[PDB]
């Protein structure tokens, strides 16, 4: 559907599946996986060369074409902040006779550049904050779309318009060059980039059509982690509350309950960056109740304490609208429920999930949703179950502020702190 | 039996 290049994984390779049959040469330094993600590193053979079908390039003067892809750009090093902010490097290039387009990164900025044969140049970029307690962009998969017509170059992020440059002063742009995927410029040996679903269209895509591609390419039967990667069974995870972004869970001292604490922040002295620590709190693990965690699966939410796997329970007969959850050894007990069904109540794209307690894998009764609540101690916030959430999650549009919304944070080389 | 001590604490906590 107006698609002229469609890079996709196949047989430990990336191949153009557009139907136009371009040649794609992936060199040995490119890391691949069957989830369609590919990784560009600093090494020289870490590259992809694409040789276009010379019959279906973009129009050099009307400039009617679009580029879409997902990207995951690692966090800055706390001690490489000035190189991060200042070094620009190219990630993807399509140039012939010093004309064409390129995609560049400069720290927290992603840049689109057009160059006409006359040598005239125009750019448009997207930039994200590097001071946020919790950023939705740093080290997390997000969707980029660049569109061009004769007058404007635009960047959409996650289906929404972010930037807009007039490109009227741009004349003829040569269209038929090889597309080169490669980090190019002054970069660190540890600098890398993840990408997926790279596509080129011979049309200016509309926001409506882009917002749809974002939804379609966001959809999966499985859940995702904080970074946007698949959520897995048998993997250690930190827990994030999308309703309480700055809070984390700690097992209360010598007590089988989860207290909620405030995340520690970047405390060094640089005035360019700020963040909250992500690698803190209890370390959890998802177990099946009988690979990838799928919506509606039945699970156990466990965690590690005293070199042992403990479990998260709810008291069967709690009276109030909410109650503290019981965090305790794995045990048979008729006073507690252990069965959780994992949910995604949001209809829009998200990395949040919800955790519903039930009697078993057959029952239709719903006990409550795992969340956060302030308890009478002076008050104190605890890790809780709640039936209050059960009606709130019915509300449209989905309420993002509900503390029943969780994300799972595994360690990742793109996030150091 | 250590578990029982934990359960007892839990019931303190919610009462
Ligand atoms: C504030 C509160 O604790 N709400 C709890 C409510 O308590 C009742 C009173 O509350 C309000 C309220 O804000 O909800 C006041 C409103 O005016 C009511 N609205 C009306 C009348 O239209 C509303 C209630 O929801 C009712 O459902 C409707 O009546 O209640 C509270 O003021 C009152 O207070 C005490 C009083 O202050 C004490 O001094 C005195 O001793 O006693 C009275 C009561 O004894 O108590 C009221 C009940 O007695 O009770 C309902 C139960 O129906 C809920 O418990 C509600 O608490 C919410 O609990 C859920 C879990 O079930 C969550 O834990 C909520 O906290 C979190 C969350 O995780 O979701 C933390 C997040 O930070 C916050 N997210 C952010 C930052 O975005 C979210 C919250 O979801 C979002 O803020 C929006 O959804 O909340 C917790 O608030
Ligand atoms: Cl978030």
């Amino acid at each position: 559907n107006n698609i002229i290049l469609n890079l996709r994984y196949k047989d430990n390779n990336l191949i153009d599946l557009s139907g136009y049959g371009a040649k794609v040469e992936v060199y040995d330094g490119v890391e691949l996986n069957d989830k369609n993600q590919f990784k560009l590193t600093s090494s020289a053979n870490s590259k992809i060369r694409v040789t276009q079908n010379q019959n279906i390039i973009f129009n050099s003067v009307f400039l009617d074409f679009s580029v879409s892809f997902w990207i995951r750009i690692p966090k800055y090093k706390n001690d490489g902040i000035q190189n991060y902010i200042h070094n620009e490097y190219t990630i993807i290039n399509c140039m012939k006779n010093n004309s064409g387009w390129k995609i560049s990164i400069r720290g927290n900025r992603i840049i689109w550049t057009l160059i006409d044969i006359n040598g005239k140049t125009k750019s448009v970029f997207f930039e994200y904050n590097i001071r946020e307690d919790i950023s939705e962009y740093i080290n997390r998969w997000f969707f980029v779309t660049i569109t061009n017509n004769l007058n404007n170059a635009k960047i959409y992020i996650n289906g929404k318009l972010e930037s807009n440059t007039d490109i009227k002063d741009i004349r003829e742009v040569i269209a038929n060059g090889e597309i080169i995927f490669k980090l190019d410029g002054d970069i660190d040996r540890t600098q890398f980039i993840w990408m997926k679903y790279f596509s080129i269209f011979n049309t200016e895509l509309s926001q409506s059509n882009i917002e749809e591609r974002y939804k379609i390419q966001s959809y999966s039967e499985y859940l995702k982690d904080f970074w946007g990667n698949p959520l897995m069974y048998n993997k250690e995870y930190y827990m994030f509350n999308a309703g309480n972004k700055n809070s984390y869970i700690k097992l209360k001292k010598d007590s089988p309950v989860g207290e909620i604490l405030t995340r520690s922040k970047y405390n060094q002295n640089s005035k360019y960056i700020n963040y909250r620590d992500l690698y803190i709190g209890e370390k959890f693990i998802i177990r099946r109740k009988s690979d990838i965690v799928r919506k509606e699966d039945y699970i156990y939410l466990d965690f590690f304490n005293l070199n042992q796997e403990w479990r998260v329970y709810t008291y069967k007969y709690f009276k109030k609208e909410e109650e503290k959850l019981f965090l305790a050894p794995i045990s048979d007990s008729d006073e507690f429920y252990n069965t959780i069904q994992i949910k995604e109540y949001d209809e829009q794209p998200t990395y949040s999930c919800q955790l519903l307690f039930k009697k078993d894998e057959e029952s239709t009764d719903e006990i409550g949703l795992i969340g956060i609540h302030r308890f009478y101690e002076e008050y104190k916030d605890y890790f809780c179950i709640s039936k209050w959430y059960l009606k709130e999650v019915k509300r449209k549009p989905y309420n993002l502020k509900l503390g029943c919304n969780w994300q799972f944070i595994p360690k990742d080389e793109g996030w150091t702190e | 039996d250590m578990f029982a001590k934990l359960k007892e604490k839990f019931f303190n906590e919610i009462n």
